């Protein structure tokens, strides 16, 4: 209906938009009528209609300034609506763009702006942009301010205040907030909870008057830093349309005694005022960090006033609290209670999509080359949240121009508009700051995301099945595990020789049913056990809730199941709620050593042995692990997978390295000399001569000894 | 509001707010560094350096440069807030309507609505720093009142404000005639009904700033004659008694809440208002030198929740008591003692009223400089309400003042006898003349480039009457 | 009302002074109340806080508190989470001598607080309450407040489809048919996550002898040990014979031991307190 389609208006007018007949005739505009026109980001504009027979009908013409403005580009759908009560503008106060008019002699007004509303009509509104071509210049200008507010019709009588200094260019672009959706990829699952959590409760007020309840005022996102939560806060603010009110914790921190609680004070009223209201508190953690941590009256203070001004809130007030912290164990925990940050979201590091979205939408105005294979460098990189991402970019421009410098004279301060031409990042470049860049997410628990399959596992068909049963079924068909009252089974036991590949199962389980997994290696634990890690156990099992439905993952737990860890494990599985999508994975060597308190019922009680690979297996591992490299045609691993009977997978995967070492050395030889794309069949030949076991015989027969004492155990 | 403020305030803040005050400093014999590039000593010497002031012997700090310290130490631009308004004058009555589940006030208080204790500390900026007679006569004539009858006085003074450039962003009130209003005076004091004050300065307001004046003060005279052969008066006001006893700090008070500095930088919109009190008392010698005070914020919010009155000793101001509708919690005034170390102490029973108070500096512009004076004038016609000495404002004495020279011409003599404040109110409040006669009666009074207005004003019917009645009157 | 995190934001020194005011007030205007609400953020324990003022506020309190042993009907309330953080000194005679403890509700008592939470709520005809307060174990008041509101939120994202965001209104037939079904308890209870079971509470259990098969015997010396003396003390007094204190059990693990002590704890109509061997 009025969702008009736009189109390039031949007319450059600032304030002219030509319709179809048949839209106009629809929506009963007629020509020369002002109607308001809302694009994108709720930017509006006031445009006089003007009927074109030319356009398909439900399409209209505007300019570009006017696309600029509302942020749109062509072929977008922009609403029109009636504005009659649009006055004339007692006095517009604008002034023009510096770099617009650098070299321009005599009064600016009169040779430009004088002829342009004089006899015009032109509605204006604040912040819009109209440019005017004058003689042989065209100048953009800003609508500053405009009496009455917000726009009005520049009539014959209408004042013109031009005096003031010249308003600069970057401002507008360096400072691009009102950032909306488009900026972030990666991230959707997040986006839409926020956006569910703070959209509807002041967009759609009505829908919980209806209902009758109180919707949920705090919002605690957190996880890594470098990921974006701030962007993501401004965007949901910028795309509500809300007063959003953004408050630092260094800021707020760094002010006299007596004055960052009147700072908080002042912010909250503010909020309050005029609501509805988006309160975002970033950095909450250096305001109220934990208790254990300092204890000076200045910091007990601040944390006072902001509990007392949360408290405080609890009314009809339309006011959103969103706060940013790197983990959920350094808040204080006072704040984490009902009628406060009771609703947590967990940010994770993106996965291979979710990178190459990072990549495009950082690396669009690039001067970027013909050989750019952007998927390539998603697949590479891994645990490179969004500021590596951008940090990569940056390293590798700084490569290309380095590269290019050759034809750069630092002393002379000109540079040659060719030479810029010139100027264009390649595949080197990015690989270059690829081996250069320094990610640091991984360095810490972080929840991340795994799409392995059941086809990366080999043989293991009764476990896979087994595995089935008791993770697939209670995620996927709770409704049965209700009708017939049977709790879900929280976890299990994976035990084995090492390099069985028990990951492989745990990332498969966590694919099948779309959970994010969380690994925890042993040198974390051990970190833990000593104190002085930066994450805690409860702090692991609150992002996984947070983050549910998770998977958690202890790997070589005998290390701490030789406890005070193992006593704050034990707690924290009891309790977790049953009904949660939350599942605990142990992995060890040394069943026996553990603990026999972690077996118990309601706990890892099942227990699964992970066997050697089948010679099927083997030769389904060998085929995997070198399906991106080139092998000899008409080779059969067949004779190699026979050869190595009782090699477990990391024995597999060291054959083939060598054999590539092989490979590559013999290239390498070759070209210094100067042929070998490919591997030969003597290369692996060598490589199972340097083979070697990593399983002793006497190891193997206690495994089997410990799986017939426990089969035994359930043998009747 | 999503930024500043939008509100419209007297052109002289404008103009200071545009300026930044920034004092330049040269290279110090301490830089270590290259020609280019400052250290810590070459940088500019913000406007509100405590150092330079107390260095130049300057007191206060100019408040147009403490509202630049208070944008700069906040408000960061282009991010990390919505512009927080820096400025908030002081309110100590308790909110009737808080509401967390408990009831107004008289029965019912919780902790978020309890006025929190007060901190009485003296305050640092001054709002208007030099307050400037045009002439002397203005306040001789003043003195003169007391002089022939021996009773005080007391008379509000109107005038305009403008720069000061010898303090860092100061201001300076430039008081151009004093009026009197009808007061009962006595020896040791003086009493005059506030209602009908009011309703004859409502009035003489409205005429005033037709001319384009502005009240800007009161003045009053506490002066006693010694025995002295000459003239000797004992300086009872100094460092060693009170400067301004309690009800005078009182009336000052009420005085500024009753005539607000409409601000852009505040919530509300205004901010310690523009009104300089000025006490005549003579200094530690026989002169009659004047001064200047007012009032600090607080105590300008301290006193429209009452909660202050005047007491038997001069210097100190007695404190009330609660009750319905007036809740006064308790009050601490914090000096430093000699040792440099801040102290507080309770006073419930009274406390120093120099805690309550800002100085100013009295002065005459040069007597050699250009002379913008408005008013050739404070040497004829008697003033308005000088009923009880032998003045009186009448026919007669229009007949015996302005009828010669009105009969003959001498446009000069006749522009120096028309320019004259109280002569343009009486002759107003004759009504003989016309609304626009009456404009451009004033415009010739009270402007230069006056000749052709003049012209016109004798030209008019308005003028003839005028001149035959005073000619028909004895 | 003085809030505890309230008193202590203010600036050195105005802290006392609005403790001092707030009872001198509660006595002018008797009779009052004053609720001393999160006391333990105006006196933790001795050793928690060593800063000066933290001990001008306690000994501030303390003598207020001691000063208003009068005639005056002022009575002082104050409450707390955990019972140990409050100063010892506050816990004497003519002070906080009087202690409640707030144990979590039972299945009648969340079948009330949902009762009293779910009324305005368009619930749909198909709903099961007294299943919910069933399922609901170790759940707090404000836990159930949470589980409605989460349950009306999943009911509104379900009917989110036919609402248009773009539009700020919505038609008005949509709007009057919201109405949460049981499926959404069931999602909200599977979101929801309680906390009071992380530490030692009171909660009353409901456990008779007939969830236990068998042990007569051992029924009834529990029976003998307990119930006489809680029910009958009069012939005990009589004798002059006090009951004993504890018992021990001990056997093969799994035998039911904890369901022997609930009965028994039902039996007597006592509250019944649990310590894992984590805890
Ligand atoms: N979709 C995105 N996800 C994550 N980071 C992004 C994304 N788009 C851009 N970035 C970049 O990642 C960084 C996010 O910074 P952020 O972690 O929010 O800062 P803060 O420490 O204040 O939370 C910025 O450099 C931003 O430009
Ligand atoms: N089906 C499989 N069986 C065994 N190992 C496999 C299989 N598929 C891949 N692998 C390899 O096994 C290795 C397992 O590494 P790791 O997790 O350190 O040991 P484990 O799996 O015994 O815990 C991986 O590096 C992977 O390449
Ligand atoms: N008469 C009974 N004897 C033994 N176990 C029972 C009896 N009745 C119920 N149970 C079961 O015993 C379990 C409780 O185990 P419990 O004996 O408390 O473990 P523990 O002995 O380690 O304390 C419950 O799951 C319940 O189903
Ligand atoms: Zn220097
Ligand atoms: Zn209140």
């Amino acid at each position: 209906d009025n969702m008009l389609l736009v189109d390039d208006a031949i007319n450059d007018d600032n304030s002219v938009i030509a319709i179809n007949s048949n839209t106009m005739d629809k929506l009963e505009l007629f020509r020369g009528d002002t109607v308001l026109v809302k694009g994108k980001k709720r930017k509006d504009t006031v445009l006089i209609v003007l009927i074109d027979d030319e356009l398909e009908d439900g399409a209209c013409r505007i300019n570009r300034v006017v696309r600029n403005n509302l942020r749109i580009r062509l072929g977008d759908l922009v609403t029109i609506h009636p504005c009659p009560d649009i006055k004339y503008a007692t006095r517009i106060s604008v002034l023009p763009i510096a770099d617009t008019i650098e070299g321009i002699t005599g009064n600016l007004f009169d040779v430009f702006l004088k002829p342009y509303f004089v006899e015009a009509y032109r509605p204006v509104r604040k912040g819009d942009h109209f440019v005017v071509r004058g003689g042989m210049r065209q100048v953009e200008f800003k609508v500053v301010d405009v009496e009455p507010e917000e726009y009005a019709v520049v009539a014959q009588d209408t004042i013109i205040h031009w005096e003031g200094e010249p308003i600069n260019r970057e401002d507008e672009e360096n400072n691009m907030n009102e950032v909306g959706y488009d900026d972030i990829g990666g991230c959707r699952k997040q986006m839409a909870q926020i956006r569910e959590m703070v959209e509807l409760p002041l967009r759609h007020p009505q829908l919980f008057k209806a209902i009758g309840i109180k919707p949920p005022r705090g919002v605690l996102m957190y996880g890594p830093p470098g990921t974006g939560k701030t962007l993501m806060a401004r965007a949901v603010a910028n795309e509500t349309g809300a007063f959003f009110f953004l408050i630092n914790g260094p800021e707020v921190m760094s002010k006299m005694a007596g004055e960052s609680e009147s700072n908080l004070r002042k912010a909250f009223e503010e909020a309050e005022k005029n609501a509805p209201a988006i309160i975002f508190i970033d950095e909450i953690d250096s305001i109220a960090p934990k208790r254990d941590k300092t204890n000076g009256e200045v910091e007990r203070r601040v944390v006072s006033q902001l509990l007392t001004l949360m408290d405080g809130m609890k009314a009809r007030s339309n006011v959103v609290v969103i706060a940013a912290t790197n983990r959920p164990n350094s808040i204080d925990p006072a704040l984490r209670r009902f009628g406060r940050f009771d609703r947590e979201v967990d940010i994770g590091i993106p996965d291979a999509t979710g990178r190459l979205e990072v990549l495009r939408i950082h690396t669009k105005n690039m001067k970027l080359a013909d050989d750019v294979d952007l998927e390539a460098l998603a697949a590479e990189t891994h645990g490179y949240v969004g500021a590596d991402i951008a940090s990569l970019c940056s390293e590798a421009a700084m490569q290309q121009i380095r590269e290019k410098m050759d034809l750069i004279d630092l002393d002379e301060d000109e540079i040659d508009a060719e030479v810029l031409d010139s100027l264009g990042v390649t595949m080197d470049n990015f690989r270059f700051a690829l081996g250069n860049s320094n990610p640091s997410a991984l360095r810490e628990t972080v929840v991340e995301s795994v799409n392995v399959t059941w086809d990366d596992v080999g043989g293991l068909d009764e476990i896979k099945e087994e595995l089935k049963e008791t993770v697939e079924y209670p995620v996927l068909h709770p409704d049965q595990y209700t009708k017939f009252g049977l709790s879900p089974s929280k976890g299990v036991l994976f035990y084995g020789p090492p390099g069985t590949g028990k990951t492989l199962l745990a990332k498969a389980v966590a694919t099948e049913v779309s959970a994010n997994f969380i690994s925890v290696k042993g040198p974390e634990l051990l970190s833990m056990w000593y104190g002085e890690s930066e994450s805690n156990i409860r702090d692991i099992f609150d992002k996984a809730r947070a983050a549910a439905p998770t998977v958690v993952f202890l790997d070589e737990l005998d290390s701490i199941a030789k406890d005070r860890v193992v006593n704050q494990l034990l707690t924290e599985m009891d309790g977790m709620n049953a009904k949660k999508n939350v599942f605990v994975i142990g992995a060890t060597n040394r069943p026996d050593q553990i603990d026999p308190a972690i077996l118990r019922p309601g706990r890892l009680d099942q227990l699964i042995y992970v066997p050697l690979p089948d010679e099927n297996a083997r030769l389904s591992i060998l085929n995997a692990q070198l399906r991106k490299t080139p092998l000899e045609p008409g080779l059969e691993l067949t004779a190699i997978a026979k050869a190595t009977q009782g090699f477990s997978g990391a024995d597999l995967l060291y054959i083939v390295q060598r054999a590539a070492k092989y490979a590559i050395k013999d290239s390498i030889e070759a070209h210094r000399q100067h042929p070998v794309p490919y591997i030969t069949k003597e290369h692996f030949a060598e490589a199972m001569k340097t083979a070697k076991r990593s399983v002793s015989d006497a190891e193997l027969r206690r495994y089997e000894a410990y799986s017939q004492q426990m089969k035994a155990s359930r043998g009747q | 509001r999503y930024g500043p403020l939008r509100i419209k305030e007297l052109a002289v803040d404008e103009e200071l707010e545009k300026e930044d005050g920034l004092i330049p400093r040269q290279k110090s014999k301490l830089c270590k560094h290259g020609d280019r590039g400052m250290c810590e000593y070459c940088s500019p010497l913000p406007p509100w350096d405590k150092e330079y002031h107390e260095k130049n012997k300057i007191k206060h700090i100019s408040f147009h440069s403490y509202l630049k310290k208070l944008n700069e130490n906040a408000n960061k631009k282009e991010n990390g807030s919505s512009y927080i308004s820096p400025l908030s004058e002081p309110d100590f009555r308790i909110n009737k309507r808080c509401h967390n589940g408990h009831e107004p006030w008289p029965r019912g208080i919780c902790s978020k609505c309890q006025p929190s204790a007060i901190t009485l500390q003296q305050q640092e900026f001054r709002m208007v720093d030099h307050v400037e007679f045009q002439k002397s006569e203005i306040i001789n004539e003043f003195i003169q009142a007391w002089r022939y009858t021996g009773m005080q006085r007391f008379g509000y003074m109107y005038g305009s404000y403008s720069k000061y450039d010898n303090t860092p962003l100061g201001i300076k009130a430039v008081v151009e005639a004093i009026y009197e209003p009808p007061q009962h005076d006595e020896q040791d004091g003086l009493t005059m009904d506030v209602e009908q004050v009011k309703n004859e300065m409502l009035q003489i307001d409205r005429q005033a700033q037709e001319m384009g004046l502005s009240r800007i003060g009161l003045i009053f005279t506490d002066l006693s004659d010694a025995g002295a052969g000459d003239g000797s008066v004992f300086c009872k006001r100094h460092k060693d008694s009170f400067f301004l006893s309690s009800l005078e700090v009182i009336m000052a008070a009420r005085h500024q809440t009753r005539h607000p500095n409409v601000s852009k930088y505040s919530e509300q919109g205004f901010f310690s208002s523009k009104f300089v009190t000025c006490v005549i008392s003579g200094n530690l010698e026989g002169e009659i030198d004047i001064s200047s005070y007012q009032v600090s914020t607080e105590a300008e919010a301290l006193v429209t929740a009452d909660m202050i009155s005047g007491s038997t000793f001069p210097s100190m101001a007695y404190i009330n008591d609660t009750t319905d509708e007036r809740y006064v919690p308790e009050i601490f005034y914090m000096k430093s003692n000699e040792y440099g170390i801040t102290v507080k102490e309770n006073a419930k029973p009274a406390f120093p009223v120099d805690y309550l108070l800002v100085t100013l500096t009295h002065g005459f512009p040069n007597t050699d400089t250009e002379t913008n004076s408005k008013f050739v004038s404070s040497t004829g016609f008697p003033w308005s309400n000088r009923q009880a000495m032998g003045q009186s404002q009448d026919y007669q004495e229009l007949k015996k003042y302005l009828f010669n020279v009105a009969s003959s011409g001498d446009f000069n003599l006749l522009h120096e006898k028309i320019s004259n404040f109280h002569l343009l109110l009486y002759i107003n409040s004759l009504q003989i003349l016309s609304p626009d006669e009456w404009k451009l009666l004033i415009e010739s009074a009270v402007k230069n480039e006056w000749e052709e207005s003049l012209l016109k004003l004798v030209s008019s019917a308005g003028w003839q009457t005028l001149v035959m009645i005073l000619q028909e009157s004895g």
